[PDB]
RNA sequence: GACUCAACACGGGGAAACUCACUAGUUUAAGACAAGAGUAGGAUUGACAGAUUAAUAGCUCUUUCUUGAUUUCUUGGAUGGUGAUGCAUGGCCGUUUUUAGUUCGUGAAUAUGAUUUGUCUGGUUAAUUCCGAUAACGAACGAGAUCUUAACCUGCUAAUUAGCGGCGAGUACACGUACUUGCUAGCUUCUUAGAGGAACAUUGUGUGUCUAACACAAGGAAGUUUAAGGCAACAACAGGUCUGUGAUGUCCUUAGAUGAACUAGGCUGCACGCGUGCUACACUGAUAUAUAUAACGAGUAAAAUAUGCUUGCAUACUUUUCCUCCGCCGAAAGGCGUAGGUAAUCUUUAUCAAUAUAUAUCGUGAUGGGGAUAGAUUAUUGCAAUUAUUAAUCUUGAACGAGGAAUGCCUAGUAAGCAUGAUUCAUCAGAUUGUGCUGACUACGUCCCUGCCCUUUGUACACA
């Protein structure tokens, strides 16, 4: 802990998030960076609003924006990628394809 | 075993048939029955202004959101209150039951 | 250090907004309904509230 | 363990709130309404839209993705409480979100105005409607904006009735050169139950029967 | 309303000055009096957390744990 | 921003910070993605001490440790904006107009046409509401009907978190009355709330074409559709709003920002002009004591109270945060300790107010009328009260003696007088929006002034 700046995400919070999106399917997000942490997560909103924007420009995710919140899908090329990325075997799914 | 019975609703039509219902229904077993009582009505009121804007003449309007409540009371088991309120109520209608021994 | 976002807001406008908009005026308060006066009016009728007289 | 007041103020919000997100979402398949039945133990949504097929998804894989989110956004203390149902609408002539949202679809393509109008004046009257009117204002061809009108049959405007037996929506559409307003409203065949419920005709009308010969 | 006047040069932003294989000028060893430390080592983080030398006291950049040189 | 009605206690606009859009400064990246550069022999991140800054912003400098590919530099490309444009638009609202208006089929005027008639001389109504006359005969919206609240019911259905009554034990009086208290036949007058009923101009008398209707009397809870509201046709305005909006087109701006924040200041500054109001000019009063008496309401992720340690940390989310009875302290404001209540159950309402009523003092005197402007001390909200947040005590004691030319609202539980609950709200109502209490005078009309409408008429007007 040698206290970096604020938003300036470690390997570990991204691999987290990363594992929730696989796992889950789906994620909602909350659009405030004044939040300590999601609610199901313990990482600062902040870096969930930033690596989420960043899936999108990249065509991973599609969005849409209800009164104050976001609504995060996950494409197949995200499937794909999260395979690539957090190195899982040709097998596992998440849990929306059930 | 003095159960109470408990209603509350936003419409008059549902809470009423949900009333009839369930007091003719327990009357079909031969059991003790207290008549409804009908609580006071109680509403709740906004008064907003029109005009996003801030021209023209001063103009409101009253905005109303009233309760009905009622109350039924007789001597039976649980289990047999508990069967009979559930027979997939109309869902604007609360029920909730409670022992008033004391 | 970092100066950003440290004056204290427990209390006064600047602390609530409304709950669609985001904006900072003319909230409803009672009740805990906290929305501005304009979506209000436009969303009355689904929330349960009806116009008599 | 708040009062009732609260409790009922906190049911109206969420009703609007899942309403919006859900009109947003199914835009594209005619989506109609929705209807919550809360119990403690699970609360079930009852969805109602035209296109059922493409709602339900691959296997019903779209319908997960929506039960998922509504969970995490208002439920999310516990983890499977939450199931949704898709329902198809009996008359969709008389469903004024499904014409207007029609009528959208149709004019974001580039269609003329006219025609899309007439088109659905056609479709609404010959499942027996009584009436029925169709209205759209801006920029339709010119710089200055503009309203058109287009009536058929029978409309009523004042009093109680009005509000029983009209069925009404407003929608707008994206052009490449401004916004337009739809707006689309349905007197039903005489088909209105009533507030005491039951089926009603009309607060105007004074039939004599015929004596027994 | 008006456009700016600007009659002061601005601010600098602060760059970090660089020294190539600061790590070499830390440890040093010969062929008699093996490695030999040429900075110290701090007191609550893990070992290899050195500290600076500074005109006066020592510094450690990590919990920034200060002692007086006397 | 808005400038006749239809701007000027309006933008729910009562701004100490925030809000905030304005003034003076200082930080920040919370600059997607793509391409090139730079680089593990280190891209970049953070910071003690001294200086330096309003500042405990390592902001920057000296000094020299930490960090590990998250970032950094260049060109594109997005994103945000209470920035411009309501004369580019959506939606919503105001106004014409709460008036009584608007259209269609077939026939006729045509024997060119724009276009007429139907939709009217007359009587009648709140009403193109009706009767009736008739080159027209029929239809539709608007009006009416409908909906909400109020007024009647000793008849129906009900009894809790409502009452009354029934049975005992007392405390005092008169030979039953008032109050306290333990318990619990029956009933629905009082309280609550569901379903029904009741008025139709009924009956009598008059006016009218004896049609459509109007007036008076009797009965009746009620006889101006019984009272008050909500809804609101066709057609319009360059009416207002982009400063309500992840409603939006175009133009600007985008690292020395017109993005987002942090510190202080301003929106309240005062020779003067205008609109809405509060308090008064006294005796039908002022002050002081005492008696009696309402209705609609509201109410529960953070900081805060307690061991080991040198103003900080770890700790129960075990108490507390909203209305607050009661007890004690204090002239008062208020403070301390402890109940009940997520509420027909407690605050608190067989009563939470003030006009009223009774008795005394003052005595026509800018006076014991009036209470502006100033001095001093004390409390509470808040991180912070200075340009004085609000409240408490003593002191000071201005104009004003009924208001010129002009001009507003109003017909019955109404005007006026009198207080109160909610909205905003950490703290602040002389403002809105509701509620009740005491309760008049004058008319029962007209077309004179003002406005709106219809017919005939003139027109060189049609942005009228
Ligand atoms: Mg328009
Ligand atoms: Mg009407
Ligand atoms: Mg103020
Ligand atoms: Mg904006
Ligand atoms: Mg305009
Ligand atoms: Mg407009
Ligand atoms: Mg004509
Ligand atoms: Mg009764
Ligand atoms: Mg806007
Ligand atoms: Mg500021
Ligand atoms: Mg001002
Ligand atoms: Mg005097
Ligand atoms: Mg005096
Ligand atoms: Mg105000
Ligand atoms: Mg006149
Ligand atoms: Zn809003």
């Amino acid at each position: 802990l040698p206290h970096h700046k604020y938003s300036y995400i470690p390997k570990q919070n991204k691999k987290l998030i990363y594992e929730y999106l696989f796992k889950e399917g789906v994620i909602v997000v909350e659009k405030d960076a004044k939040i300590p942490r999601h609610p199901h997560l313990n990482v600062p909103n902040l870096h969930i609003m930033m690596t989420l924007k960043s899936l999108k420009s990249r065509n991973y995710v599609e969005e849409k924006y209800n009164w104050k919140h976001q609504y995060f899908i996950l494409n197949n090329e995200g499937i794909e990628y999260l395979r690539e990325f957090l190195h899982l075997p040709p097998s596992i799914f998440p849990a929306t394809l059930s | 075993r003095r159960i109470r019975i408990a209603l509350t609703s936003k419409n008059l039509r549902a809470i009423e048939k949900v009333c009839s219902d369930i007091m003719k229904g327990a009357k079909e077993k031969n059991l003790n029955v207290s008549g409804p009582v009908r609580l006071p009505v109680k509403t709740l009121r906004i008064t907003t202004r029109k005009s996003p804007c801030g021209e023209g003449t001063n103009t409101w309007d009253r905005f109303e959101l009233r309760i009905y409540k009622r109350l039924i009371d007789l001597y039976s088991q649980c289990e047999v209150v508990t069967q009979m309120t559930s027979i997939n109520i109309d869902p604007v209608v609360e029920v909730e039951v409670i022992i008033t021994d004391s | 250090g970092c100066i950003l976002n440290v004056h204290p807001k427990k209390y006064g406008q600047g602390s609530r907004q409304c709950r669609v908009c985001s904006n900072k005026h003319a909230i409803i308060r009672k009740y805990n309904i906290n929305i501005c006066r304009q979506c209000f009016r436009e969303r009355a009728d689904i929330i349960g509230f009806k116009k008599y007289r | 363990p708040i009062s009732k007041k609260r409790k009922f103020i906190n049911d109206g919000v969420f009703q609007a709130e899942l309403n919006e997100f859900l009109a947003r979402i199914l835009a594209e398949d005619g989506y109609s309404g929705v209807e919550v039945r809360v119990t403690p133990i699970r609360t079930e949504v009852i969805i109602r839209a035209t296109r059922t097929r493409e709602v339900l998804g691959d296997k019903g894989r779209r319908i997960r993705e929506l039960t998922s989110l509504v969970q995490k956004r208002f439920f999310n203390k516990s983890t499977n409480s939450v199931e949704l149902f898709a329902e198809r609408v009996e008359h969709r002539g008389l469903c004024a979100m499904a014409q207007a949202e029609s009528l959208r679809y149709k004019l974001l393509k580039g269609l003329a105005v006219r025609r899309a109008c007439y088109g659905v004046l056609r479709h609404i009257m010959e499942s027996g409607a009584k009436g029925c009117e169709v209205i759209v204002s801006g920029k339709l061809r010119a710089q200055r904006a503009k309203s058109m009108k287009f009536r058929d049959g029978y409309l009523i405007s004042t009093g109680e009735p009005s509000k029983r037996f009209v069925n009404t929506a407003t929608r707008s559409a994206q052009l490449k050169q401004g916004v337009l307003g739809i707006k689309v409203k349905i007197m039903l065949p005489t088909a209105i139950d009533t507030r005491t419920g039951l089926t009603s005709i009309l607060p105007d009308n004074i039939s004599v029967l015929e004596p027994k010969t | 309303k008006k456009k700016k006047v600007y009659k002061k040069p601005k601010k600098e932003k602060h760059k970090k000055k660089k020294v190539k294989l600061a790590v070499l000028k830390f440890y040093k060893v010969g062929d008699d009096g093996k490695v030999f430390r040429l900075k110290r080592q701090c007191d609550n983080c893990a070992p290899g957390t050195l500290m600076a030398s500074h005109f006066d006291r020592d510094y450690c950049g990590r919990c920034h744990l200060t002692i007086m040189k006397k």
